[PDB]
């Protein structure tokens, strides 16, 4: 019955250049139960992304990687929205090429 | 340090669909190499890396066949423990399994393990002696008694000491060019404006493997752990890992600080600076 | 190689 909130990190695979093909990652971890909604957002609208196969750490908490292709520029905004039983409301983390 | 072969099972009862979803992933060290999901009709044990593909049809047939029977046993498992805990059939529950073997410097089993969890808490586990079990609570003891009576232990011991280390060795050789060659972190220190104006130094460690790494900050040797920000190590998406550490510094004294990086892919600790 | 099917809980 002990539910554990998710941790979220939004980042790119490579240091972002404007106009350069890259990969946008959303790493969700430390959560339980496994049921969870993870969306990568572009300007607030949902991107088509793929999600890793469910796995967990030594402490039984699950982690997931949601990722997709994207090309950063000086105009487009990206973020990751996460819904979980432990969250009153969706948890949104903006993407920042510096963090 | 030592290499390891590990398997992770996650079974989830779906009280809405009437059965359970079984997901199983395999790992050699920090590399996932196989996976199984029964959610799709005609599920197979699938490869995740190039080197595991050189396996024969028989290998996949027999892994699939094995994990299939296993998924079923975990479905019955969820229903059994549901009873042990007197739980309604209205909610969903999770049964997790975690087992593997750590190959020592000799190339022999150094560490064997097998643990189960119900709804994210320890249920039952095999002891380091691979001969006895530890039950977390009263319900788990019902299984412990059943498993002792069945001599379940000697079967886990034999797999851990045999097939598990033999497979692992076979895998380490098959994926020698990736599993055994270390990938040192690419590093650099960026400089960004921050609050109160406000300068923050950030030390990046990118595209490294294995996962284990150490990033520290030093002004004159004094550790700066207390007031520094370190993020969890995260996957890059290509099989390698990322991580950074940051700390606010006085504009004008940036080079007083050095970033210290340690990784098994580096011959010696790396000293890093804003340049 | 995954471990063979275990015993009933």
């Amino acid at each position: 019955f002990v539910a554990r909130p998710p941790k979220v990190q939004v980042y790119s695979r490579h240091p972002a250049e404007n106009g350069k093909p890259n990969y946008l990652n959303c790493y969700v971890s430390g959560f339980h139960p496994p049921q969870i909604e993870i969306d990568l957002l572009k300007n607030g609208e949902k991107m088509n992304a793929e999600q890793s196969d469910l796995s967990f750490s030594k402490d039984w908490s699950f982690y997931l990687l949601v990722h997709t292709e994207f090309t950063p520029n000086a105009v487009d905004q990206y973020s990751c929205r996460v819904k979980h039983v432990t969250l009153d409301k969706p948890k949104i983390v903006k993407w920042d090429r510096d963090h | 340090g030592p290499h390891s072969l590990s398997y992770f099972y996650t079974a989830v009862s779906r009280p809405d669909r009437g059965d359970s979803r079984f997901i199983a992933v395999g790992y050699v060290d920090d590399t996932q190499f196989v996976r199984f999901d029964n959610y799709a009709p005609n599920p197979r044990m699938e490869p995740r890396v190039p080197w595991i593909q050189q396996e024969g049809q028989e290998y996949w047939d027999r892994e699939t066949r094995n994990v299939k029977e296993t998924a079923q046993t975990y479905g019955v498992g969820l229903n059994t423990l549901r009873g042990y805990y007197n739980q309604s059939e209205a909610g969903s529950h999770t049964l997790q399994s975690m087992y593997g073997c750590y190959l020592g410097p000799d190339g022999l089993l150094l560490h064997g393990y097998r643990q189960d969890a119900y709804d994210g808490a320890d249920y039952i586990a095999l002891n380091e002696d691979l001969r006895s079990w530890t039950a977390a609570d009263m319900a788990a003891q019902i299984t412990k008694r059943k498993w002792e009576a069945a001599d379940e232990a000697e079967r886990r011991r034999s797999y851990l000491q045999g097939l598990c280390v033999e497979s692992l060795r076979r895998y380490l050789e098959m994926g020698k060019d990736t599993l055994q060659r270390a990938e040192p972190p690419k590093t650099h220190v960026t400089r960004h404006p921050s609050s109160d104006l406000g300068v923050t130094l950030r030390c990046w460690a990118l595209g490294f493997y294995p996962k284990e790494i150490s990033l520290t900050w030093q002004r004159e040797g004094q550790d700066q752990s207390q007031d520094m920000e370190l993020v969890e190590t995260r996957p890059s998406g290509d099989g390698t890992f990322q991580k950074w550490a940051a700390l606010v510094v006085p504009p004008g004294e940036e080079q007083s600080y050095t970033c210290h990086v340690q990784h098994e892919g580096l011959q010696e600790p790396l000293t890093l600076r804003w340049d | 190689n995954s471990d063979t099917v275990g015993w009933s809980w």
